C-alpha cells in the first residue's frame, strides 16, 4: 500500500534473480515510458478496422465509453508491463484478468474489440523492443531482444485467451 | 480478484549514470544510478484523449 | 520580471456538454458545460523525453 | 493556485475577448498538444543544426536537453495565456521581462532558440488552420486565420525578445 524503490543491492538482486536483467529493463522502460502513444494507437487500430465501434450505440461511441476503453487498455498494458519486469505473470492473473472476461460479458464490452486492441499493444510493443518502431527508436545499446520479446508476447496472449 | 477498482502496478525505471539527480527523488541507497519505482494507482479517465482518437482514429501514424 | 522559478500559467479547457460529469470537480457555478481552469506551476524537468529527442530527433514525423 | 471561471463568469469573458468559442478551441489545441509540439520543435531546431547536441553544444547531455524542453514549454503556455487573455501584458512581465539577458549569461544559442519558437509557431498555426497532417481538431469546420494571425504575432513578440 505504499511505493516501492528498488536500488542499490536490491536491485542488483532482482536484476540477477530475472533473465537478461538490463535488457528486461530497457524493455520495462520502453513500455512505460510510450504506454499513452500505444494505448491510443492500439484502441484506434481497434476502431478503424471497425468504425461501427464508435456509430451510436457502439462500443466506445461518446468520450465517456472511448475514455473507459483507452482506461482499460492501460491498466491491462501496465499488468503486462510489471509481468515482464518480474518475469511471471501471477499479479496480471490474479489481479487483473481473474473474473474480468465476466465483468466484460455484462457491461457489453465485444470481445473482437478488444481483441484486436490487445494485438495491436503487443505489436506495438514488440516493435519497439526489436527497433522496428519506425518514428522512435529506443535509446539503448544495439543486440538481440527477440527473447524478450517472444516472452512479453506470451503475456499478452494470456490477456487474449482469458478473454 | 480484479476488484473494479481501476488500479494497476505503475512502473518507472530510472538511470541517472550521468550524475544528475533532483533535490527530493533520492529515495533508496546505492552506488550505480539505477533505480525502479513500482507503486499501484488508480488509472484515470482521460477525455481529451478520447476526444482526440473519435476524431483521429482513421489516420496512420508512426509508420505503422 | 522573469523570476527564474520555472512557473508557468497551466491553462485547462473544458467541455462537458455530453452530459459526464466527475465526482470532485464542481469548482465553479454553472451547468452549460464549459469551463477554463489556470493555475501557475513549476514546469519540471522530463529526462526520458530529454532521452528521445537525443535519439530521435532526426526523424521526421506526422507528416511535418 | 487554481481559479475556475465558468457559467456567468465565463459567459462574460466569451464576451470581452473576439471569438470567444473559436478562442476556446485554439487554446485547448495548444495545452492538450503541448508536449508533442514541444518536442517537434526542439527536435526540428537540432536535425536542423545537429552540432547543438555534440560535445559541449548547446542541448548536449540529458540535463541541458531537459532544460530546453522545459523552457520551450513555459514559452508555449505563456504564449497559450496570452491567446486566452486576448493580451500579452502577463507573457511580457513574467516571462520575457529579463529572459534574453539570463540567455547571454548561460549562453543559451539565440540562433537555436529562434528556430525552436519558428517551429511552434507553424505547428500551433497549422493546428488551428487545420494543416496538421497527423491529427485534426475535434471543432466545427470553419476559417480561423484571425485567430492563428493573433498567435502568430504573440510567437513574434517572443522571438523578437529573444533574437
Ligand atoms: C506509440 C506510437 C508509436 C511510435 C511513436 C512508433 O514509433 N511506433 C508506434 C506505434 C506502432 N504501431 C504499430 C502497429 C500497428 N498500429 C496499428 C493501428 C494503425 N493501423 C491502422 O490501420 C489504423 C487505423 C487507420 C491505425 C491507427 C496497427 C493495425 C498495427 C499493426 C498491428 C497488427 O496488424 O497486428 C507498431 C508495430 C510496428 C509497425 O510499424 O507496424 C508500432 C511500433
Ligand atoms: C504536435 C505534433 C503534430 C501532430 C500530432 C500533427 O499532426 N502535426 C504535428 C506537428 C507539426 N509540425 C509542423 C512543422 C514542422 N515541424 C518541424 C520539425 C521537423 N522537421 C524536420 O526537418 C525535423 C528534423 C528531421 C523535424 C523533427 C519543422 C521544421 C516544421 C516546419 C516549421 C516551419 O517553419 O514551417 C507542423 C506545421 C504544419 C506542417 O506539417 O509543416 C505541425 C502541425
Ligand atoms: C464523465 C466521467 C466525463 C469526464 C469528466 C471529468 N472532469 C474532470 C475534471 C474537471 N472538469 C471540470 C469542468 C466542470 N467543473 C465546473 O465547475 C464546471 C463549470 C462551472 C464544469 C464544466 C473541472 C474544473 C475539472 C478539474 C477539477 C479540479 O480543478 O480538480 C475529470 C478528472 C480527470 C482526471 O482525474 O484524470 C474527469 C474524469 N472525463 C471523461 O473521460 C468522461 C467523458
Ligand atoms: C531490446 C530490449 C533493445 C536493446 C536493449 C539492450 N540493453 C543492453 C545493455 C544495458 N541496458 C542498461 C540500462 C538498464 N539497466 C538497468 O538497471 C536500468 C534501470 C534500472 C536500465 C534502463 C545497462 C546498464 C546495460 C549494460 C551496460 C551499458 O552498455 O551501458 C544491451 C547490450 C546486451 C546486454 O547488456 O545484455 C542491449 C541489446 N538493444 C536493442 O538493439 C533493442 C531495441
Ligand atoms: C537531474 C536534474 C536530471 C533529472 C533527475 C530527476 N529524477 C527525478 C525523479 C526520480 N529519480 C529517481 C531515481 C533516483 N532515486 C534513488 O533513490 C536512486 C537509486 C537508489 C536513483 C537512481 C526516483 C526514485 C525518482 C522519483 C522520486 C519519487 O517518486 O518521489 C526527477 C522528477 C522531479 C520532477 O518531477 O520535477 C528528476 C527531474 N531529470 C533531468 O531531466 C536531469 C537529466
Ligand atoms: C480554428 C479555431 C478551428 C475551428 C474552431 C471553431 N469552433 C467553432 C464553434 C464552437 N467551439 C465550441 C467549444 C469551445 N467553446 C467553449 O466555451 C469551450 C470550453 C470552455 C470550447 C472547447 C463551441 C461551444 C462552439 C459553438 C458552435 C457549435 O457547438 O457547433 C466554430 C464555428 C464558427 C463560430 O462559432 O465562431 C469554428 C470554425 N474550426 C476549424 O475548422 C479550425 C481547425
Ligand atoms: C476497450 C478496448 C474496450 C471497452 C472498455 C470498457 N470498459 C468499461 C468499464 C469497466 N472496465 C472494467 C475492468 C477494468 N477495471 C479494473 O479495475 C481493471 C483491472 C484491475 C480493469 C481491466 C470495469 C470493472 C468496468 C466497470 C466499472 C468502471 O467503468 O470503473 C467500459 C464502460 C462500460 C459501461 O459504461 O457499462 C468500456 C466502454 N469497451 C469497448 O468497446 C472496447 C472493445
Ligand atoms: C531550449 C530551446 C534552448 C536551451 C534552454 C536552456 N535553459 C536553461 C536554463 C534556464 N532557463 C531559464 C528561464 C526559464 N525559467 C523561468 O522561470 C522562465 C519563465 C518564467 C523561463 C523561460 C532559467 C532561469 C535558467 C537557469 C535556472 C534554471 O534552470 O532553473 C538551460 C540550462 C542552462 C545552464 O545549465 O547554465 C538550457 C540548455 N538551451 C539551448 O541550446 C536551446 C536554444
Amino acid at each position: 500500500g505504499k511505493a516501492a524503490y528498488v536500488g542499490g543491492a536490491d536491485l542488483q538482486a532482482l536484476k540477477k534473480f530475472v533473465s537478461e536483467g538490463n535488457k528486461r529493463m530497457d524493455s520495462v522502460n520502453a513500455i512505460v515510458s510510450n504506454a499513452s502513444c500505444i494505448v491510443s494507437d492500439s484502441v484506434s487500430g481497434m476502431v478503424c478496422e471497425n468504425p461501427s465501434l464508435i456509430a451510436p450505440n457502439g462500443g466506445v461511441y461518446t468520450n465517456r465509453k472511448m475514455a473507459a476503453c483507452l482506461r482499460d487498455a492501460e491498466i491491462i498494458l501496465r499488468y503486462v508491463s510489471y509481468s515482464l519486469l518480474s518475469g511471471d505473470s501471477s499479479v496480471l492473473e490474479d489481479r487483473c484478468l481473474n473474473g474480468l472476461k465476466e465483468t466484460y460479458a455484462s457491461l457489453g464490452v465485444p470481445a473482437a474489440g478488444n481483441a484486436r486492441t490487445i494485438s495491436i499493444m503487443k505489436a506495438t510493443v514488440i516493435g519497439f523492443i526489436t527497433n522496428n518502431s519506425q518514428q522512435k527508436k529506443l535509446s539503448t545499446p544495439a543486440g538481440d531482444c527477440s527473447a524478450l520479446a517472444s516472452e512479453v508476447g506470451g503475456y499478452f496472449d494470456k490477456v487474449s485467451s482469458a478473454l | 480478484a480484479m476488484k473494479k477498482d481501476s488500479k494497476a502496478p505503475c512502473v518507472e525505471v530510472f538511470d541517472e549514470r550521468d550524475g544528475c539527480k533532483a533535490a527530493g527523488t533520492q529515495k533508496a541507497s546505492g552506488d550505480d544510478g539505477f533505480c525502479v519505482k513500482v507503486s499501484m494507482k488508480a488509472i484515470g479517465f482521460n477525455a481529451a484523449e478520447a476526444a482526440s482518437v473519435t476524431k483521429n482514429y482513421g489516420i496512420k501514424r508512426f509508420g505503422a
